[PDB]
RNA sequence: UAAAUUAUGGUCAAUUGUUAGUAUUCAUAUUAAUUUUUUUAAAUGUUUUAUCAUUUUAUAAAGGUUUAUUUUUGAAAGAUUUUUUGUAUAAAAUUUUAGGAAUAGUUAAUAAUAAUUUAUAAUUUUGAUUAGAUUGUUUUGUUAAUGCUAUUAGAUGGGUGUGGAAAAAUAAAAAAAA
């Protein structure tokens, strides 16, 4: 029985369609990937509240460094003259 | 369907006995009386007496002297037939024996008939050594049940005994004694 | 074990047993009724959320007119609908790692969605089950059977790791010249 | 009926058994509350341990701060021994006689043949160490063993002055043994024990007294209170019964 | 259940039960083709098990991982910033 | 546990099998190992209107008014044993009607010797309890030309199924000691004529085709008219 | 099957058979007393065939 | 097995050490009575109820954990069985075989085992009350048996108890011995009340290694 | 199911669920059905390879003293017949315990007699099996039956001591199941042998013109059955075997 | 101790009684409920097996508990053979009564001890123990709202101690080895 259908089944070309529920599994883990609408530290709801603020996990912190030498004064001309609007700029 | 749940563990195989019920309440007192009273009732001993404690059966040892104790039939015994028959209820029948008859005193016991009585009890016994004990036979056998069934001059039982002598067991008839009973002559001597 | 066993609800091998995919709901007028795949365990007690594991779905037994969709002129699209939500990640965790049991409505279920075989006991009762003899099947493998080596790899790639390295990716993780 | 139905005492696992034995194999029983009795219940002490090869080898000298005359100490070992000795006098061996009884600071083995170098050598250093610290008012209560119970001493209490013996130890620790290579039996990157000896068993008397002194003695004494006592006096000695009828004194300082 | 047939062999006991379980070789036979049939059924459905089992397993490997990533990533961060404060300190 | 049905495929319950495995499922209750076992009710049932027309007497009734004619005590006796082989015949009542108590014969239960089942017991010694009938039984399992190393108790020996053969050239005296036969793998070198094997590991047998029949005419494959 | 279980009081029809325990349950509570000694002589009386058989004997 | 002789071998090397200076007492702790569950669990001296993942300097064990086999007879309701129970001393190393055995005399709280004299032995040889357990190379791995003297009687049914379901127990032994303090004749709530094995457990033959059918 | 981690349940000093200690009696059958199977493995292994404590001579002579420190667990072969100083004679002739060497009297050499003997005070025990005859296994010169006249004045004797009322553990029979080959069926190939040129290799398989002879056609039992073997797990003959093969068992 | 913008962002808090000099949450209001109405339940025979037995089938009877209720895999899941592992029974917090007094097989150390081991013991006014009432720590109603006001039910000692676990004596609506 095993062989006949893998034949038949090899046989068709509407198999070799990956299918999103035979292939794999999304997500294994029992915690979300990103931060859904649950209510925050002050009992606020998620429609409340938009992520990445101050309730946020922190993210941390001679000579001349190399952060000095890509710098420039805009009283010289810089590089490639990109025409910007005056405007914008401004 | 077990009765595993039902019972105490130790009455777990528990078979044949009457009503097993019984054995899970003798510890009350009002039981256990009544328990003295059977055991009374039965006899055998000289004390007021209960069977001991997880104990459905009987001990092996009681019910052994109830056996002992219990008078034999046949208080009479007139030929040496009736004292060896008694003897043989003595030795084999006995509570719990490993001991098993032999051949040679099924002989031994076939050579003393002399009414018609005895040749029942002989026959009987006979009876015992096919079906109960499983006993084979051998080539005299059936010389000794022929001189005894003439002894007695029934020959009605010999013949009963050639027309099917599988189901008795005798395994060899010399053909001469067949010839006796199906009608010629030259038996002995 | 029970002394007076609970007569109505038997089960196999005590409590509580095998984790099993069941169907359930509380039991209303047919007009409303749903129902709830739900991983518990093989002995339920009087509250069916005592011995839960894990929640699959809602399952509704009404086939349903899409009124979600724009009304289509394609034939197909346009027979009622059934309503299903599965939760496939714990089911393909507890039914593939932690090896469930199934109930046979919940199959069905779980074979329309293509996350299973049709069950056993779907029977187009127009077809007879098959019958069977050892050599014309034996003559059937000798002629069509695969090699080794090719089989060994299908059941390396099915059953353990998928996921493998090529020559190129070992090529580039291997450390550069400082280190190297 | 009088108390718990499994008394929490009572509650014993040897893992040091098997996983499958006590359940269906054999039960093993055993008296398990002597092996847990305590550090403290048994008057047992964990002294420095020395490695095998200095294990090997006999003690020749050793740091001792001398107890002066009228201690409140050796009175009361005194007394101590009399009511041990009409309690038994199978003691009598064991016992250390009150002439000989000093604080042991550590113990160490000297090498016969640069023996003169290193008693010069130690002794200064000694004197270097000691020069800043004066006398120390140390406490004496309570009783303990060495040695699987062969030797019974006096504990000294870090109650008082002990804080600044500690380091003091541990500066001639890291020096005699740390600096000038010397056995000392532990590793000089250790503190020793300090402690008055009072009883002992030697090797040679094992066999007529016993492989460990009977607790029913020191029992009532475990904790007794044995006393202040002053020291302006250390002393490196080598180890001899007869001289002086104190041990054979190879170097001394004054902490004044 | 395990279905008893009438054409079992019938005990005749008065304490017991009327019909012990015991075959005609027809339906033993009948059994085992049927039984077979079934076999090819729970063939393809614990194939199905263990594909799902390493499914998971994978996508375990692959999700986790990138979880350890970004957390040790914010845990290392976490650290800096403390032992910033305690430099401000 | 040991060793499944199928490895495990949890599929249906039924998938599993009636037991999960050989050895006892609970370590607390030994008895339940798998064995090969014997309709014992049917097998015992031994026939009561066998004993019909008859007068048997009991042991202990000895008495003189009591008992009978020879005649209707032989015919009593022959209706007792008719009563005792009245199913199928025990070991014990195989082996008294041998020489030596039958030890070294082959005794083969009727089902061992018939399908793709071959299997029969060479009788290493034999004990009579004093009841004939009942006992012990040890031997040598003889499976499919293959045999044991050391004797074993006989089971069922009690049970009426038995049947077997006397042949003088297996008869052993009570003086020497039953050989176990040889494994016919091993001690005797394999031929093809003196033994064929009727099935082997991965043997089955072919369909029969009147089961065939009736279940096609069962399924209805095979249409069947009253 | 069903008919001959139902004769006993198991509580949940198990197919386990589960006797009672009347008020009497054993001999000498429902008044029998013991059993009659057998008279011995009076059963050693020979029967009948066997004196019809001393009749046939003799002769 | 490999362990004893890898660790034989660690120890025996360890002691050949020329240059060490010794353990710091500071860095090597002992263990706690203080842990989280109810029961308290006794382990090996190596072992410890925290986790230590630095392995520590091997030790020569100074009390060794001898275990002693005994034979007992169980009251089982159904009859008599014969089962195994071990005592388990501390027995200091340099002990003598005849301290080992006073050691299990004191340590014994069952009042059916030490009753009479008994000899220890080792895969049935006697050993040497004289002699210390150096000699005899036992190593807490060793199988100690203990031999009591009616032991070889008791394949008769004399030394061997007799059990009520198949014998006699008269007044004059129910004033007596285990038949006394086990109260035959049944009480209220049960008597002593001992453990109970059917007579159908194993079978028609009893207990064996060997499987006889 | 596997064996539980450690009794918490009930008192040690009671101790309560415990699988009987295995006895080994030796006035009864039962005694022999351990011992023996054992016995043919030793003497197998004498047949090949030598083994130091096998081979003695002269009995052995030790004092009342160390009596028990010695012997128990002693086995060793003689030459004679001749039965140790001070042991009471039991013969053997129950036929059921005798019954269990007949491997050994068959495929190795045959049981002339069995004999347990009995000390004075009762506490050892001797159980002594005199052999007749040559093996019928092939005894390699360099092994240490080689050494003995019985084998290659035909009795000779295997002696083994032993306590009584022991489990079948302190009786020593497992020390010796190292296994050694015969070299029997190859040293007709060896330099030593002159029949080694009468000797013609078959490389090729032969040219078959015929297929294997079909088997007998199959009966269908007519008898009640169990059901499937399979499914009731019954190894496939309540034999030997896998229980998921089927194979031999009525179909 | 300075303002702020690259401009409405991060997603709705919103209160409705016709009274009677004045002081004080108090009759008649709405919402929620009981008064109030047969459209969601249901009937008995659990079941295999090797036969007088043995395998499978573990939390709805009542009693009234406020410092109170806590736990394993040895069953099944479960995959190949045999040994094979360790993890558990313990705690912390929340605890009612208008007018308030002592409680008790009793604490801690010893230990597989002690119906008379040793001790200056334990619980209580920071509210105990008895006694009353009462089914404990995601469930309701009212409200703009810190509140006020509900929440069922379910673990009731031991006495041959079976079983992995006592949850084991009608009262299912859990497919229980084809
Ligand atoms: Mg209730
Ligand atoms: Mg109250
Ligand atoms: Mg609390
Ligand atoms: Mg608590
Ligand atoms: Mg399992
Ligand atoms: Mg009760």
């Amino acid at each position: 029985f095993r062989d006949v259908e893998e034949r038949r089944h090899s046989r068709d070309v509407v198999n070799e369609l990956p299918n999103p529920w035979y292939d794999y599994v999304a997500h294994a883990l029992p915690f979300p990937d990103r931060d859904a609408g649950y209510p925050d530290e002050y009992g606020d709801l998620g429609q409340w509240r938009a992520p990445g603020g101050p309730g946020s996990p922190v993210r941390g912190p001679r000579g001349y460094t190399a952060e000095w030498r890509d710098l420039r004064n805009p009283m010289r001309p810089p590089e490639f003259p990109t025409p910007w609007e005056r405007k914008y700029r401004q | 369907a077990s009765l595993r749940y039902r019972r105490p563990y130790w009455m777990m195989f528990l078979k044949g006995v009457d009503n097993w019920k019984i054995y899970t309440v003798i510890q009350q007192p009002d039981h256990q009386r009544t328990e003295m009273l059977y055991q009374a009732w039965l006899g055998g001993l000289d004390r007021p007496y209960t069977r001991p404690k997880c104990m459905a059966n009987q001990p092996l040892w009681l019910s052994k002297k109830r056996h002992m104790l219990r008078k034999e039939r046949l208080d009479g015994p007139e030929t040496p037939l009736e004292k060896y028959v008694l003897e043989w209820h003595k030795k084999f029948h006995s509570f719990q024996g490993t001991e098993r008859p032999t051949p040679d005193d099924l002989h031994t016991a076939l050579d003393l008939v002399e009414r018609p009585l005895d040749l029942s009890y002989a026959l009987q016994l006979l009876g015992q050594c096919r079906n109960l004990n499983n006993i084979r036979f051998a080539k005299e056998t059936f010389l000794v049940f022929l001189e005894a069934c003439l002894r007695v001059g029934r020959r009605d039982c010999a013949e009963y005994a050639l027309e099917h002598a599988e189901p008795l067991g005798f395994w060899f008839i010399d053909e001469d004694h067949r010839r006796y009973l199906q009608g010629e002559q030259t038996w002995y001597k | 074990a029970r002394a007076v066993i609970k007569r109505r609800s038997p089960q196999l091998w005590g409590a509580p047993g095998a984790p099993i995919i069941r169907m359930r709901g509380h039991h209303v007028v047919w007009k409303f009724q749903s129902y709830d795949l739900v991983v518990e365990h093989t002995h339920k007690r009087r509250n069916s959320d005592i011995r839960l594991l894990h929640y699959l779905g809602k399952h509704c037994p009404h086939p349903q007119k899409s009124l979600w969709s724009p009304d289509t002129p394609v034939a197909q699209d346009r027979h009622l609908f059934m309503l299903t939500t599965v939760d496939i990640d714990a089911f393909k965790y507890w039914f593939g790692v932690k090896r469930c049991r199934l109930s046979m409505k919940p199959w069905a279920l779980l074979a329309k969605a293509g996350l299973l075989p049709p069950s056993l006991t779907q029977n187009s009762k127009i077809m007879p089950k098959p019958l069977f003899d050892k050599e014309s099947l034996m003559r059937y493998y000798l002629a069509n059977r695969k090699d080794e080596d090719v089989m060994a790899r299908e059941k390396y790639l099915n059953y353990e790791n998928s996921m493998v390295k090529t020559e190129e990716e070992r090529a580039a993780e291997r450390p550069v010249a400082p280190y190297l | 009926e009088r108390g718990l139905y499994f008394p929490i005492n009572h509650r014993i696992v040897d893992h040091r058994i098997a996983p499958g034995v006590t359940v269906e194999e054999t039960d093993v029983q055993s008296r398990y509350r002597r092996e847990l009795r305590t550090n403290f219940a048994t008057g047992e002490t964990r002294q420095t341990i020395a490695p095998p090869w200095s294990a090997r080898e006999r003690p020749t000298h050793f740091f001792s701060l001398r107890l002066p005359s009228r201690n409140s100490v050796t009175l009361r070992v005194k007394e101590m021994h009399n009511h041990l000795l009409f309690s038994h006098q199978q003691c009598a061996p064991m016992l250390v006689s009150p002439t000989k009884l000093h604080i042991t600071l550590g113990v160490m083995t000297i090498p016969e043949n640069s023996r003169e170098e290193l008693v010069k050598n130690i002794q200064q250093s000694m004197s270097e160490t000691f020069a800043c610290v004066q006398p120390l008012q140390l406490r004496f209560r309570g009783l303990g063993t060495f040695d699987f119970g062969r030797v019974l001493f006096i504990r000294v209490v870090p109650e008082a002055d002990f804080g600044r013996l500690e380091r003091a130890v541990c500066d001639i620790r890291r020096r005699v043994g740390g600096v000038l290579g010397v056995d000392l039996k532990g590793n000089p990157h250790d503190s020793y024990v300090p402690h008055v000896t009072v009883a002992k068993i030697r090797p040679n008397q094992r066999q007529q007294l016993g492989d460990t002194i009977p607790q029913s003695l020191w029992a009532d004494y475990q904790h007794h209170d044995f006393g202040d006592v002053t020291l302006s006096t250390v002393d490196l000695c080598r180890m001899k019964g007869s001289p002086d009828g104190y041990y054979h004194t190879e170097g001394a300082v004054h902490l004044s | 259940r395990q279905i008893r047939p009438y054409y079992n062999l019938p005990s005749k006991s008065e304490h017991g039960r009327k019909m012990t379980g015991f075959l005609t070789p027809y339906r033993h036979w009948m059994w085992k083709q049927n039984e077979l049939w079934r076999n090819v059924h729970e063939a393809q459905f614990e194939h199905l098990r263990r594909v799902y089992k390493r499914q998971w397993l994978e996508s375990f490997r692959v999700n986790a991982d990138e979880y350890i990533y970004k957390y040790n990533i914010t845990k290392a961060a976490q650290l800096a910033q403390w032992e910033c404060e305690m430099k401000e300190q | 546990r040991a060793d499944p049905l199928n490895g495990g495929s949890s599929m249906t319950l039924g998938s599993k099998g009636s037991k999960l495995s050989p050895e006892p499922h609970r370590r607390r209750m030994p008895w339940t190992a798998a064995k090969e076992y014997v309709p014992g009710v049917v097998l015992n049932a031994r026939d009561k209107m066998v004993l019909d027309g008859v007068q048997l007497l009991d042991i202990e009734s000895i008495d003189r008014a009591s008992q009978l004619d020879p005649l209707e005590v032989l015919r009593a006796v022959v209706a007792t044993r008719e009563y005792n082989i009245s199913t199928g015949k025990n070991i014990f009542q195989l082996a008294s009607q041998a020489t030596y108590n039958g030890r070294g014969q082959r005794f083969y239960r009727k089902e061992w010797q018939e399908g793709t089942y071959d299997k029969y017991v060479t009788l290493s010694a034999i004990d009579f309890d004093r009841d004939g009938n009942k006992g012990t039984a040890y031997g040598y399992i003889t499976f499919h030309g293959e045999t044991t190393t050391r004797p074993v108790q006989v089971d069922f020996a009690d049970v009426p199924g038995w049947y077997m053969d006397f042949v003088e050239e297996r008869a052993v005296p009570f003086t020497g000691i039953v050989p176990p036969p040889p494994s016919i793998g091993t001690d005797v070198p394999v031929d093809p004529h003196s033994y064929r094997l009727k099935a082997y590991p991965y043997y089955d047998a072919p369909n029969p085709p009147e089961f065939v029949e009736r279940l096609l005419k069962d399924r209805g494959v095979l249409p069947d008219t009253p | 099957e069903w008919l001959y279980y139902k004769q006993f009081k198991t509580v949940d029809y198990s197919y386990r058979v589960i006797p009672e325990l009347p008020e009497k349950y054993r001999p000498h509570q429902s008044g029998i007393d013991q059993a009659p000694l057998p008279d011995y002589r009076e059963i050693n009386k020979m029967p009948q065939w066997a004196e019809c058989e001393e009749r046939r004997q003799s002769k | 097995g490999h362990y004893q002789q890898e660790a034989f071998e660690a120890r025996k090397r360890f002691e050949e050490s020329t240059t060490y200076p010794g353990p710091i007492r500071a860095a090597t702790p002992g263990d706690t009575r203080f842990y989280s569950g109810s029961l308290e669990s006794i382990l090996h001296d190596t072992d410890r109820h925290y986790w230590r993942a630095v392995t520590d300097d091997p030790r020569v064990q100074h009390l060794i954990p001898l275990r002693i086999r005994f034979k007992i007879f169980t009251w089982v309701t159904s009859g008599w069985e014969q089962r195994m129970q071990v005592v388990q001393i501390m027995a200091p190393k340099d002990s003598t075989i005849a301290q080992v055995k006073d050691l299990v005399i004191v340590e014994n709280q069952s009042p059916y085992l030490c009753v009479s004299s008994f000899h220890l032995a080792i895969d049935g040889k006697e050993l040497d009350p004289q002699k210390t357990l150096g000699e005899y190379g036992i190593t807490e791995q060793s199988q100690i048996d203990a031999i009591e003297q009616n032991d070889h009687l008791l394949h008769r049914d004399d030394e061997r108890p007799r059990d009520w379901t198949v014998d006699e127990i008269t007044a004059e032994d129910v004033k007596r011995s285990p038949y006394k303090e086990m109260e035959m004749q049944p009480l209220q709530n049960l008597a002593p009340r001992y453990e109970a094995r059917p007579k159908g457990y194993f079978g028609r033959t009893y207990y064996s290694g060997m499987k006889q059918s | 199911s596997r064996r539980f981690r450690y009794n918490t349940k009930f008192p040690a000093l009671v101790s309560y669920n415990k699988l009987p200690w295995e006895v080994v009696n030796h006035e009864t059958p039962q005694f022999h059905m351990h011992v023996a199977p054992h016995y043919e493995q030793l003497l197998t292994l004498a047949a090949s390879s030598p083994v130091p404590h096998i081979i003695g001579s002269k009995h052995i002579d030790v004092p009342r003293e160390h009596r028990l420190r010695l012997l128990p667990g002693m086995l060793y072969l003689l030459d004679g017949d001749t039965l140790p100083g001070e042991f009471t004679i039991n013969r053997v002739l129950d036929p059921t315990a005798l019954q269990y060497y007949g491997r050994l009297s068959s495929q190795i050499v045959t049981v002339e007699a069995v004999r347990m003997l009995v000390p004075d005070d009762l506490r050892l025990l001797c159980n002594c099996i005199t052999f007749k005859g040559p093996l019928h296994l092939p005894v390699a010169p360099y092994a240490s039956l080689a050494s003995l006249r019985g084998a290659s004045s035909n009795c000779f004797t295997l002696y083994h001591f032993v306590r009584p009322n022991r489990p079948p553990k302190e009786l020593q029979l497992e020390k010796y199941y190292i296994h050694a080959p015969c070299v029997a069926p190859l040293s007709e190939f060896a330099s030593n042998s002159d029949e080694r040129g009468n000797w013609r290799p078959r490389l090729q398989a032969p040219k078959r013109t015929r297929r294997a002879t079909p088997l007998p056609a199959y009966r269908p039992p007519q008898s009640y059955l169990m059901g499937l073997a399979e499914r009731l797990a019954v190894v496939p003959g309540g034999c030997f075997g896998r229980r998921s093969l089927m194979w031999g068992h009525w179909f």
